[PDB]
């Protein structure tokens, strides 16, 4: 197992915002047998530090939610720990590819199992940026079958308090 | 029968119910402790005005 380079001087001041997620590349086997009926998903993001500040917004069948997140950094700069909030403990947390203006490519690992995600900052997403996500799955040792793309509308935020997870 | 708890999972896009305190051990001294879900409210109001 090894670990890719973050995207160098990257700043969570100018990375910020919305992230409409597009797709994720991972092996899990909840994906291949529960993965039917997804639901409406994107991250939202701030500055706090080294460490990003961060949201998860996502429907469950049909209602609105938020999970509220702190990326804790490594002391590596665009590597954060998850900040282990339940028994799964941590997760290695990296921003990998972007650009501010229109994508963000992003790993995920925990227990020596990598996974990718890709994002646009509005709805539409280019296919040489697809294209450069598949080369980002294919260096976390997935195929493209292992891609599971997330709806393309109904996207939500601003859910209600009994609606936010609280995480942190 | 309350165990029903939301959690995230951010290695596989999953939010969903965790499997903890699904499961208590009774004391031998309780006969029976039965974990069926209840609720009842009562409400009144009245007002006068002369």
């Amino acid at each position: 197992i090894s670990t890719i380079q973050p995207k160098a001087n990257f700043d969570a001041q100018q990375f910020a915002g919305t992230w409409l997620l597009v797709a994720v590349g991972s092996a899990c086997r909840f994906l291949q047998e529960q993965g039917h009926r997804a639901e409406a998903t994107t991250l939202h993001v701030a500055p706090q530090g080294t460490a990003m500040a961060v949201s998860t917004f996502r429907k469950l069948d049909g209602i609105c939610w938020q999970v509220r997140q702190l990326y804790g950094d490594t002391g590596v700069l665009g590597r954060f720990l998850l900040q282990a909030r339940d028994a799964r403990g941590a997760v290695h947390v990296v921003v990998a590819e972007t650009d501010y203006q229109s994508f963000a490519v992003l790993y995920l690992e925990r227990a020596g199992q990598l996974s990718v995600k890709l994002y646009a900052r509005s709805l539409p997403v280019s296919d040489s940026v697809l294209s450069g996500f598949e080369q980002r799955v294919q260096e976390a040792h997935l195929t493209e079958d292992q891609i599971f793309y997330f709806p393309k509308y109904g996207f939500c935020e601003a859910a209600d308090q009994f609606h936010v997870l609280d995480e942190v | 029968g309350e165990w029903r708890e939301l959690r995230y999972d951010s290695t596989c896009e999953r939010l969903y119910y965790g499997d903890d305190e699904k499961y208590f051990r009774k004391p031998y001294n309780f006969l029976k402790y039965h974990f069926e879900a209840l609720a009842d409210t009562g409400i009144s109001s009245e007002f006068y005005d002369n």
